[PDB]
C-alpha cells in the first residue's frame, strides 16, 4: 500500500516455475533493500500452473484475474517487470479482493 | 536422626561467639594435629576420607575421596593445584559465608590438609567478589598463619611446600562451576569446558586441578583429625557426617545450623531453626537444595529427611542443602519464576539448549503467572525442560529444568486454575 | 597397535586413540550433524546439535568432542539421538529472525537443511523473538547478525586461522553478540573467509549481497592466479557471467582458504 | 558443511559460448551437451562412457581431507 | 576501605 | 553490548593507574603463577574500577595494556561480569537482592520504600548522582532475607524504615553502621545458639589415635 | 463495485577500456 | 505411514521363491519390495521362458503384460534394465 | 529511465524496436515511495513488522530499533522506525 514493490527477490518463484519461465537478477538498491532488477515472465513459455503464486513468501506475483490478454506479436506477450507492475497496479483492487477471499483457505 | 552434639560439631566458631582470629582458633585448637597428620603420609589422609566417605558438600554430590583421588596420580612435569571455590551463588547458600567469614583458619588447615592429600603446589580461592567484606576476613586470617609459618614453604614444621591464595569473584553464578572456576582463575571469560578433559587432567594453567566446595576442604583436617569413622557414624549408609543446613524464608527464626545430616524434613523447622512461619500446615512448599534442587510438596516432606540418597529417592536433590520454605501465602507459579529469571540473567549462553532454552521457559513462565497461557502450554514446557535437562554443557541448564519440573509434577491443578483465571474475565 | 576397536551402529570400525566421536562416524561414512565443528577449527562444543548416544550410557554424549572409548558403539540414528536433535534444532531456530528470502545464505544454509532432515516440522515458540544491532565489521562482510547461532567459529578463525583475535563474544545470556566491542572493522587478509565459515547467514558477503541465489549458480572449478600460491578455487558463474570466486579444498595449497583479493 | 555431493563422480561437458539475447537479454547458448552432466558410481565406470562414447576424457583423481587429530583438551594447554 | 583487601594482598605478598 | 564513542566514555578519558596502584598491579601479577599475565586482568580490571567506577573503554585497554593481552580479552572479560561497571556509578550504589529467597521474605517490600526515599527510578542514578538503585540477584546472604548490598555495605535483614535510616545515614554523614540491623549476630538463629551453646572444646580436644 | 515493447532492464555488465583519446 | 498389509508380504514372497525354485535358471536377486511388490530379476537369456511360465501356469496366471521400460543406469555396465511389468 | 535505469544511447541499436511505438516504464516509482512513507515511531526497543495484515503480509520479522542513531527497516517493506 506504501508504494513498495512487494517482490524481494528471493528467487524461488524463479526456482519452482515448471517452466522456466520467469527470469530474475538482482542487485541492492540504493536504499540498501534488496529489489529485482529485471523480472521476466515469458508468456508464451509460462503454462499457467499458478505455483508462483503458492511459492512467492511476501506474495509478490500473483495470478491475475484477467484472461483476455491476447496480443498482435510474439514479443508483447513476453513480459518485463515495468509490464507486470503495470499490470499489478491496474488490477490491483481486485487482486486484493480474490486475495481477500482464498487466503483462509490457503 | 540428627540432633548432633556440640562437641562433635564441626565449627564450633559458629555465629562466631570465638575470636575468628588465630587466637580464638588455638583455643579451638584447630592447628592441633597438623604436623603429624602430614607426617603419615598422604595415603593416610585420603584412607581418612575414604573411610569417612563423605560426599560432595558443594550441589554435586560425589564421594570426596574418589574425587581428591583422582590427581594423587604421579605428577607429569606439572604443578598439581587445589582451587576452593568461596562461590556460592546459589539461593540459600549463605552455608559458606559462614566458615569464610566466621571461621577462616578452619579452611585454611583445610587447605594444607587437602593440599598434602592431592600434593597440591598451592591453593587458590575463589570468594565471590560479591563478598568484600568477607575477603578481608581471610586474608587476614592466612596473613596470620603464615606469619605464625603454619603455611607457606616447610609449612608446619614440614618437609611439604603450600601457598594460598585468595580469586576475586565478579558477581557470577556460572563461574561457580568447576570447569569455570578455573577459567575465571586463569582470566578468560567465565564459560565452563567440556568433561571429556577431565579437571585433573587438564588444569588450572594446564596443570592437574581440583576443585572442593569450601565446606569440604574445611572438614577434611577435623574428619583427619576426628576419624574417618567417628564421621563416619553420624551419616546414613552412603549418607555420612553433618553438613550445615540453611532454612531460609516462611520459618520463625532463620538460621544456619550445622546439625545432623538424614535430619527429617519436618524436625529441622520444627525442633532447630523456627517452625515454618504460620504453622507447620501452612507449608506449600519445600526447596531443600536451593534454587536448582526441585521442591517438594507438604505431604512428602516431613515422610522424607535430609539426606542425598533419601532425597534422590524423592527426585529431588540434597544439594547446597538450602532449605527454601514457601507458606500457603505464596505465589510458587511466581517464586520459581524468578529462579527462571535467576538463571536467564545468570547462564553464560556459551550451549545452544541453555541460552535459548532458559529463556523460553522465562517467557513461558512470565505467561503462566499472569495466566495468559493456556493449559495445554503447562506439558509444552515439561517437554522444554527435558530438552534442556540432558543436552547442557554444564550442569546450570540441568538445575534450571528441575524447579520447572517440580512446579508441573505437584502444583499443575493450580496453574491450570490461573489458567482458567484469566480465560474467565477476558 | 593404537587401533582401539569402536562400533559405529555396528561397523565395528578401528580407530586410533584420540579421534571424536564425530570422526568416528565418518569413517564408518555417517554425518553427525554438526555446527560449531568445522575440522581445520578447535572443537568448542557451543551448539551441542552433535549429541549422540554411545550404548549403555545415561546421557547422551557430544560427539566433536568425546575422544571414543575402547568398545563404546555409537548409536547415530537411536530414538534418542534423534529427540537430541529435534529438540536442540528448536532453540536454534526459535530466537532465528525468519528472512530465509532475504537470508542470501539461503541453499547455503547449515540451519535449514538439518532443521529440513533432523529437524522438527513445526514450531512451539509463540513466544517473541529477540534483535541484535548490524554493526559495520568492514566493507566485505555484511554482518545481519540477528542471524547469529553462537557457534563462535569466526571468533576461532579470527584468532586461529588468521591472527586477527579481534572478534569476540560480549555479554552472557540470550544476547551474547559475537560482535566488535568498539566497531573497528576486521581488516585483514583471509577476511573474507568468514563468510564461507559462518554457517548461518549472518555475515555475508557485501558485493555478493542479492546478485544471486546459490542453485541457479553453475560452478567450474579452477586455479588462483591474483597469487602464486596457485590457490584452488570454485569460479560460480550464472547465466555467463562471473558471481562469486569462493574456496575449494586442496590439502596442499590453500586448504579451504583464499586471500581477500582472489575473491 | 554437508559431504553429500562430494560422493559420486561427475563427468561433465566442456563449457561454451554464453551470448546474451538483443530483445530479451537472456543467456543463449549454442551447445546442446552443456546442461549434461552424466553421473557415474567409481572412476573406472565413467572413464568407460567416455571411450565408447568416443568423447575425450582427463580424469580428476578424488581428494579428500585428510585424516585431522583434534582433542578438546589440547588447546587448553597454556604451554602451547 | 575499598582498597584494603587489596592492600592485605601485597601484605600476604610479601 | 557495544561501546559507540561518547566524548565522556571514550578514550580522550586518559586513563593510567596511580603510581600506588600501579604497585598494586603487579602484586597481582605474581600471586598468579609465572608467565601467566592473562589470569590478572579481572583484578586488573577489579582496580581499574577501584580506581573509578566508569571504567571507560580507554581504562580497558590500558588495562589490556598493562596486562600485555588481546584488547578484546578485557572487553570480554569487562562484558561477561557484572562486577565491572561500563557506565558511570552512583557514589553509593545500593544493590537489591530480589532472587526468590529475599522476595519470600519481603525483598520486594525494601524495593519499593527505597525507590520512595531515592525518589527515582530502579536502575539510574539519582539527579544528585548521590546514589544508584539496582535490581541486583543473589548476593549470598539469603538467612538474612530483606537486602542491600551499598558497595559491600551488604546490610541484612532490613526493614522498610531501616534502609530509609540508612539512606539518610548515607545523606547526611557516613559510614552507617554497616551490617545486619537487627538484634541477631552474623547468621544466627533468632532463638539463639542452638547449634552450640556449649563452650567450645579445646586444642586436642578427643583427637582420635594414630 | 460502486502496443508493449518488451526490453532488457538491467544495464550493462562489461564495460569496455575505452582509448585515451590523448593522441601519442 | 501407509496402511501396509503383511499378509501380502508374506504371500507375494512366497511366490518369489516359487518362481526362483521353478526356474532356477535365468532367475536370481528375486525380492519383494518394502511396497508389497514382487521384482524377480532375470539373465538376459531368459526373457522368453520365465515370462511363458508366468503367461502360462495354474498357479501363476500373468495374463496381461502392463508395461515394457528401459530405465538407463549410464554407470551400469549393462546400461539398460529392461523392466516387464505383469498382471 | 525507468526504475533500474536501462536507457538506450544514441548509438546504440536495439532502441528502433520502440519507433513509432511505446515504452513500458513506470510512474509511481517505487524507489521513492517508501522514502516517502513516516517514519513508524514506537515505544518498545524491538517492534515487529508483518508488512500489515498478517498473512497477508510479509514473514514477521522483529526490528531492532535501539538506537535513535538507525531507524530500522524491514528488509521486506523497507519501513523505517523511529524508536
Ligand atoms: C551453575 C553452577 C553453579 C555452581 N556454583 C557452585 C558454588 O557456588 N559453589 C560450589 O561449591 N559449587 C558450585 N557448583 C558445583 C561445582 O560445579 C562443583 O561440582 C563443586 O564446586 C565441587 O565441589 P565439591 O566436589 O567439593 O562438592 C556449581 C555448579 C553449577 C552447574
Ligand atoms: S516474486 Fe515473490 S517469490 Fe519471486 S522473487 Fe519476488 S518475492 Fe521472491
Ligand atoms: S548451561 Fe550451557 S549456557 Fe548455561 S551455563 Fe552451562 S554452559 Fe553456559
Ligand atoms: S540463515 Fe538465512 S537462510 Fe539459513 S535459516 Fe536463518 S535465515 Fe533462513
Ligand atoms: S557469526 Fe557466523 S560464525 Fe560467528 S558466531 Fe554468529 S554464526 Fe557462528
Ligand atoms: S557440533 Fe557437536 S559441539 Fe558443535
Ligand atoms: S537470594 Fe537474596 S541473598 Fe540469597
Ligand atoms: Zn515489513
Amino acid at each position: 500500500p506504501s508504494g513498495e514493490e512487494r517482490c524481494i527477490a528471493c528467487k524461488l518463484c524463479e526456482a519452482i516455475c515448471p517452466a522456466q519461465a520467469i527470469t530474475i537478477e538482482a542487485e541492492p538498491r540504493a536504499d540498501g533493500s534488496r529489489r529485482t532488477t529485471r523480472y521476466d515472465i515469458d508468456m508464451t513459455k509460462c503454462i499457467y500452473c499458478g505455483f508462483c503464486q503458492e511459492a512467492c513468501p511476501v506474495d509478490a506475483i500473483v495470478e491475475g484475474p484477467n484472461f483476455e490478454f491476447s496480443t498482435e506479436t510474439h514479443e508483447e506477450l513476453l513480459y518485463n517487470k515495468e509490464k507486470l507492475l503495470n499490470n499489478g497496479d491496474k488490477w490491483e483492487a481486485e487482486i486484493a479482493a480474490n486475495i481477500q477471499a482464498d487466503y483462509l483457505y490457503r | 536422626f540428627g540432633s548432633l552434639k556440640d562437641e562433635d560439631r564441626i565449627f564450633t566458631n559458629l555465629y562466631g561467639r570465638h575470636d575468628w582470629r588465630l587466637k580464638g582458633a588455638l583455643r579451638r585448637g584447630d592447628w592441633y594435629k597438623t604436623k603429624e597428620i602430614l607426617l603419615k603420609g598422604p595415603d593416610w589422609i585420603l584412607g581418612e576420607m575414604k573411610t569417612s566417605g563423605l560426599r560432595g558438600r558443594g550441589g554435586a554430590g560425589f564421594p570426596t575421596g574418589l574425587k581428591w583421588s583422582f590427581m594423587n596420580k604421579p605428577s607429569d612435569g606439572r604443578p598439581k593445584y587445589l582451587v576452593v571455590n568461596a562461590d556460592e551463588g546459589e539461593p540459600g547458600t549463605c552455608k559458606d559465608r559462614e566458615i569464610m567469614r566466621h571461621d577462616p583458619h578452619k579452611l585454611v588447615e583445610g587447605c594444607l590438609v587437602g593440599g598434602r592429600a592431592m600434593g597440591a603446589r598451592a591453593a587458590y580461592i575463589y570468594i565471590r567478589g560479591e563478598f568484600y567484606n568477607e575477603a578481608s576476613n581471610l586474608q587476614v586470617a592466612i596473613r596470620e598463619a603464615y606469619e605464625a609459618g603454619l603455611i607457606g614453604k616447610n609449612a608446619c614444621g614440614s618437609d611439604y611446600d603450600f601457598d594460598v591464595f585468595v580469586v576475586r569473584g565478579a558477581g557470577a553464578y556460572i563461574c561457580g562451576e568447576e570447569t569455570a572456576l578455573i577459567e575465571s582463575i586463569e582470566g578468560k571469560q567465565g564459560k565452563p569446558r567440556l568433561k571429556p578433559p577431565f579437571p585433573a587432567d587438564v588444569g588450572v594453567f594446564g596443570c592437574p586441578t581440583t576443585v572442593a566446595n569450601v565446606e569440604t576442604v574445611a572438614v577434611s583436617p577435623t574428619i583427619c583429625r576426628r576419624g574417618g569413622t567417628w564421621f563416619a557414624g553420624f551419616g546414613r549408609e552412603r549418607n555420612s557426617g553433618t553438613k550445615l543446613f540453611n532454612i531460609s524464608g516462611h520459618v520463625n527464626h532463620p538460621c544456619t545450623v550445622e546439625e545432623e545430616m538424614s535430619v527429617p524434613l519436618k524436625e529441622l523447622i520444627e525442633k532447630h531453626a523456627g517452625g515454618v512461619t504460620g504453622g507447620w500446615d501452612n507449608l506449600l512448599a519445600v526447596i531443600p537444595g536451593g534454587s536448582s534442587t526441585p521442591l517438594i510438596p507438604k505431604s512428602v516432606c516431613e515422610t522424607v529427611l535430609m539426606d542425598f540418597d533419601a532425597l534422590v529417592q524423592a527426585q529431588t536433590g540434597l544439594g547446597t542443602a538450602a532449605v527454601i520454605v514457601m507458606d500457603r501465602s505464596t505465589d510458587i507459579v511466581k517464586a520459581i519464576a524468578r529462579l527462571i529469571e535467576f538463571y536467564k540473567h545468570e547462564s553464560c549462553g556459551q550451549c545452544t539448549p541453555c541460552r535459548e532454552g532458559v529463556d523460553w521457559m522465562n517467557k513461558v513462565m512470565a505467561r503462566f503467572v499472569k495466566g495468559d497461557a493456556r493449559p495445554a502450554e503447562i506439558d509444552s514446557l515439561w517437554e522444554i525442560s527435558k530438552q534442556i535437562e540432558g543436552h547442557t554443557i554444564c550442569a546450570l541448564g540441568d538445575g534450571a529444568a528441575w524447579p520447572v519440573q517440580g512446579l508441573i509434577r505437584h502444583f499443575r491443578p493450580e496453574l491450570e486454575d490461573r489458567m482458567q483465571r484469566f480465560a474467565q474475565q477476558h | 597397535s593404537n587401533l582401539i576397536e569402536v562400533f559405529v551402529d555396528g561397523q565395528s570400525v578401528m580407530v586410533e586413540p584420540g579421534t571424536t566421536v564425530l570422526q568416528a562416524c565418518e569413517k564408518v561414512g555417517m554425518q553427525i550433524p554438526r555446527f560449531c565443528y568445522h575440522e581445520r577449527l578447535s572443537v568448542a562444543g557451543n551448539c551441542r546439535m552433535c549429541l549422540v548416544e554411545i550404548e549403555k550410557a545415561p546421557k547422551v554424549v557430544a560427539a566433536c568432542a568425546m575422544p571414543v572409548m575402547k568398545g563404546w558403539n555409537i548409536l547415530t540414528n537411536s530414538e534418542k539421538s534423534k529427540k537430541a536433535r529435534e529438540g536442540v534444532m528448536e532453540f536454534l531456530l526459535a530466537n532465528h529472525p525468519l528472512d530465509c528470502p532475504i537470508c542470501d545464505q539461503g541453499g547455503e544454509c547449515d540451519l535449514q537443511d538439518q532443521s529440513m532432515m533432523f529437524g522438527s516440522d513445526r514450531s512451539r515458540f509463540l513466544e517473541g523473538k529477540r534483535a541484535v544491532e548490524d554493526k559495520n565489521i568492514g566493507p566485505l562482510v555484511k554482518t545481519i547478525m540477528t542471524r547469529c547461532i553462537q557457534c563462535t567459529r569466526c571468533i576461532r578463525f579470527a584468532s586461529e586461522i588468521a591472527g586477527v583475535d579481534d572478534l569476540g563474544t560480549t555479554g552472557r545470556g540470550n544476547d551474547m553478540q559475537v560482535g566488535t566491542y568498539i566497531e573497528k572493522m576486521f581488516m585483514s587478509e583471509l577476511s573474507g573467509n568468514v563468510i564461507d565459515i559462518c554457517p548461518v547467514g549472518a555475515l555475508t558477503s557485501k558485493p555478493y549481497a542479492f546478485t544471486a541465489r546459490p542453485w541457479e549458480t553453475r560452478k567450474t572449478e579452477s586455479i588462483d592466479v591474483m597469487d602464486a600460491v596457485g590457490s584452488n578455487i570454485v569460479v560460480s558463474t550464472r547465466t555467463g557471467e562471473v558471481m562469486r570466486i569462493l574456496p575449494r579444498m586442496h590439502e596442499d595449497i590453500n586448504e579451504e582458504w583464499i586471500s581477500d583479493k582472489t575473491r | 558443511s554437508g559431504v553429500n555431493n562430494t560422493k559420486k563422480w561427475k563427468m561433465e561437458f566442456d563449457t561454451r559460448e554464453r551470448w546474451e539475447n538483443p530483445l530479451m537479454g537472456w543467456a543463449s547458448t549454442a551447445d546442446p551437451l552443456s546442461n549434461m552432466v552424466l553421473t557415474f558410481s567409481a572412476k573406472e565406470d565413467a572413464i568407460a562412457f567416455a571411450e565408447k562414447n568416443g568423447w575425450s576424457y582427463d580424469v580428476e583423481e578424488k581428494k579428500v581431507p585428510k585424516p585431522k587429530s583434534k582433542s578438546y583438551g589440547a588447546n587448553f594447554s597454556w604451554n602451547k | 576501605n575499598t582498597y584494603t583487601f587489596l592492600d592485605l594482598n601485597l601484605d600476604l605478598s610479601k | 553490548f557495544v561501546h559507540r564513542d561518547t566524548p565522556e566514555n571514550n578514550p580522550d578519558t586518559p586513563f593510567d593507574f596511580t603510581p600506588e596502584n600501579y604497585k598494586r598491579i603487579e602484586a597481582i601479577v605474581k600471586n598468579y603463577p609465572e608467565g601467566h599475565q592473562a589470569a590478572a586482568v579481572l583484578p586488573v580490571l577489579d582496580l581499574a574500577q577501584r580506581q573509578n567506577g566508569w571504567l571507560p573503554i580507554s581504562a580497558m585497554n590500558k588495562v589490556a595494556e598493562v596486562l600485555q593481552v588481546p584488547p578484546m580479552r578485557v572487553y570480554e572479560v569487562a562484558t561477561f561480569y557484572t562486577m565491572y561497571n561500563r557506565k558511570p556509578v552512583g557514589k553509593y550504589h545500593i544493590q537489591v537482592c530480589t532472587t526468590t529467597p529475599c522476595m519470600l521474605r519481603d525483598s520486594d517490600s525494601i524495593l519499593e520504600t527505597l525507590q520512595r526515599k531515592l525518589g527515582i527510578k530502579v536502575g539510574e542514578t539519582t539527579p544528585d548522582k548521590l546514589f544508584t538503585l539496582i535490581e541486583v540477584e543473589c548476593l549470598g546472604a539469603c538467612v538474612n532475607a530483606p537486602m542491600v548490598q551499598i558497595n559491600d555495605n551488604y546490610y541484612e535483614d532490613l526493614t522498610p524504615k531501616d534502609i530509609e535510616e540508612i539512606i539518610d545515614e548515607l545523606k547526611a554523614g557516613k559510614v552507617p553502621k554497616p551490617g545486619p540491623r537487627s538484634g541477631r549476630f552474623c547468621c544466627e538463629p533468632a532463638g539463639g545458639l542452638t547449634s552450640l551453646t556449649e563452650p567450645p572444646k579445646g586444642p586436642g580436644f578427643g583427637v582420635q589415635a594414630g | 463495485p460502486t502496443q508493449y515493447v518488451p526490453y532488457s532492464t538491467t544495464r550493462k555488465k562489461i564495460h569496455e577500456w575505452v582509448p585515451p583519446s590523448t593522441p601519442y | 505411514v501407509r496402511p501396509r498389509s503383511d499378509v501380502t508380504h508374506k504371500q507375494l514372497s512366497a511366490f518369489g521363491e516359487y518362481v526362483a525354485e521353478i526356474l532356477p535358471k535365468y532367475v536370481q536377486q528375486v525380492q519383494v519390495s518394502c511396497l508389497d511388490e514382487l521384482e524377480i530379476c532375470i539373465h538376459p537369456d531368459g526373457v522368453i521362458p520365465t515370462l511363458t511360465f508366468l503367461r502360462d501356469h495354474t498357479n501363476a496366471q500373468f495374463k496381461s503384460l502392463a508395461d515394457l521400460t528401459a530405465v538407463d543406469v549410464p554407470t551400469r555396465q549393462n546400461r539398460f534394465e529392461i523392466v516387464y511389468n505383469l498382471l | 529511465i525507468t526504475h533500474t535505469g536501462q536507457v538506450y544511447d544514441e548509438k546504440d541499436y536495439r532502441r528502433v524496436r520502440f519507433v513509432d511505438r511505446q515504452k513500458e516504464v513506470n510512474e509511481n516509482f517505487a524507489i521513492d515511495l517508501i522514502a516517502q512513507q513516516p517514519v513508524n515511531e514506537v515505544e518498545h526497543r524491538i517492534i515487529a513488522c508483518d508488512g500489515g495484515g498478517g498473512a497477508l503480509g510479509h514473514p514477521k520479522v522483529y526490528i531492532n530499533l535501539d538506537k535513535e542513531t538507525k531507524t530500522g527497516t524491514c528488509g521486506y517493506c523497507g519501513l523505517q522506525f523511529k524508536q
